[PDB]
């Protein structure tokens, strides 16, 4: 509820407007304030993005993973919040 | 690699 | 080139035909025979599935992550090969 | 949870 209010956002790779990037960081911050487990954090972010920015989003949250994904233009972000990586993108 | 594909890897 | 020929496949969650599940395991096995890094393993699997089973697939490979994703019916698998988890699904 | 959504978590 406040333990994330000091975490550092580092954008690693984005194809996304600055405003939507900010919203992704804000959403992930909110998720991590509420939830401890990666799957629940990912669920919160995905559902919020489906509401704010239309379906269909997909979210991966974790400390060790690689990915290869396809996304709609201007709808991709990969970033860290503290030591946790978040992949968030729209496809479908 | 296509423009709308992405490849990510977490840091060590 | 042979160091994966003794690894155990454990299906955790699937919405997929038995034959396609077998192909996913086989594909991941081939990928891991060739590539050491999770992102390259994921890329190999995604590209093969796009060819064999049509676009658009997405693949996550790693030891620590959670996810929340949406997929087309009958086109989802989440499994381990040895100690590495593989998420593979079709959306778009 | 919708039928075509999925939620995954790696083992410890
Ligand atoms: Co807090
Ligand atoms: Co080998």
């Amino acid at each position: 509820g406040s333990h994330m209010s000091d975490r550092k956002a580092v954008i690693k790779n984005a194809d996304m407007s600055e405003d939507m990037q900010q919203d992704a960081v804000d959403c992930a911050t909110q998720a991590m304030e509420k939830y401890n487990i990666e799957k629940d954090i990912a669920a919160y972010i995905k559902k919020e993005f489906d509401k704010k920015y239309n379906p269909t989003w997909h979210c991966i949250v974790g400390r060790n993973f690689g990915s290869y994904v396809t996304h709609e233009t201007k709808h991709f972000i990969y970033f860290y919040l503290g030591q946790v990586a978040i992949l968030l993108f729209k496809s479908g | 690699q296509p423009k709308d594909d992405k490849n990510t890897m977490t840091d060590s």
